Formats: C-alpha cells, sequence, structure tokens
C-alpha cells in the first residue's frame, strides 16, 4: 500500500471495483 | 473522502474497495 493519486487512483479503482464501478 | 485517505494518507486495497458501488 503506497500513495495513490490522480490517474493511478482511478486505474486502481477500475481494477478493484470491476463491473461495480465507483460512486 | 478518497483523496484524503488514499492519496494524502495510505489505504489498503480493502479500504479502497469501500469506494466501489
Amino acid at each position: 500500500n503506497q500513495h495513490l493519486c490522480g490517474s493511478h487512483l482511478v486505474e486502481a479503482l477500475y481494477l478493484v471495483c470491476g463491473e461495480r464501478g465507483f460512486f | 473522502g478518497i483523496v484524503e485517505q488514499c492519496c494524502t494518507s495510505i489505504c489498503s486495497l480493502y479500504q479502497l474497495e469501500n469506494y466501489c458501488n
């Protein structure tokens, strides 16, 4: 676990969330 | 919110999954 900012944050949310998406 | 917990601080993948719909 490291700092996740900007574009890297959205990519990590893309993979964690998958088809659910993110609020 | 997500920037405060994950960008300013550090969050696990378990805390990141909290932001999924």
